[PDB]
């Protein structure tokens, strides 16, 4: 999971 | 603020893969050159123009079967086919021709895009 | 020896997201506490190892109609079936225990993971 | 495009  | 996995798309389109693979909620044959080939209209819209403005018609989205042009090798649809549904193009010198015709023809710009390069490079 | 296009997975997605926006080929309506939900099936099943159970199945993949468990959040549903469509999933304080409780239902194993994660974290 |  990251920050888009 | 959203977060996002970033292998989402890639793990819905091997799961779309999969379903193609065992013959799970197909809804249409593609004809080509008496070569039949079943997939998903979703799908297919996704990834190119033509089928896109095929099953957005009100009397061609209920079709079962699509006859592609008699032009259409099936062996180039069977390449684009597996484009489609995992992202990996099998691209050779003895069909690159084949690919790249029947990838204008289907309106998917990003392979007609590197066919275009591919054969620039060999001239 | 294929060439892959890195970009094609995350294109189809936001393509059949364009699709499920304006209501086409949808093929189910799934019914949350009377909130309705449209949706295609071969994305649910694509991601959700619930619906992916129900769809396969011989009599329910003939469904047009699925109701969840009554015990199912609407707004857990709906932020839900937006990662399904984008990658995003919209996890909030106020959301998340709806959100995770969702997920574990409909058997997305990686939505689960990253709640559990964030919980873990405030505690 | 990419060599996967
Ligand atoms: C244009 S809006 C839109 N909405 C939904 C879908 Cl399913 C869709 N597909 C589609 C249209 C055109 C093209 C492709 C897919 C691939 C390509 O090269 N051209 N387009
Ligand atoms: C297991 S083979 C397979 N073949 C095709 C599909 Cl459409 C599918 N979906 C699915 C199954 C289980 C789970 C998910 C999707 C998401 C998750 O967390 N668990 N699985
Ligand atoms: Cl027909
Ligand atoms: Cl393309
Ligand atoms: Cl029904
Ligand atoms: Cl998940």
């Amino acid at each position: 999971w990251v920050i888009p | 603020s959203c977060i996002q996995f970033t292998r989402h798309a890639s793990d819905v389109l091997l799961n779309l893969n999969r379903l193609r693979s065992r013959d799970i909620l197909t809804d249409v044959v593609i004809v080509v050159s008496r070569e039949q080939f079943r997939a998903h209209k979703t799908v297919l819209m996704a990834c190119s123009g033509l089928f896109y403005s095929i099953f957005t018609d009100q009397l061609k989205c209920n079709l079962s079967v699509i006859n592609l042009d008699p032009e259409i090798n099936p062996e180039g649809f069977c390449i684009l086919l597996d484009f489609m549904y995992t992202s990996r193009l099998n691209l050779r010198e003895g069909n690159i021709m084949a690919v790249m015709a029947t990838a204008m023809y289907l309106q998917m710009e990003h392979v007609v895009d590197t066919c275009r390069k591919f054969i620039k490079a060999s001239e």
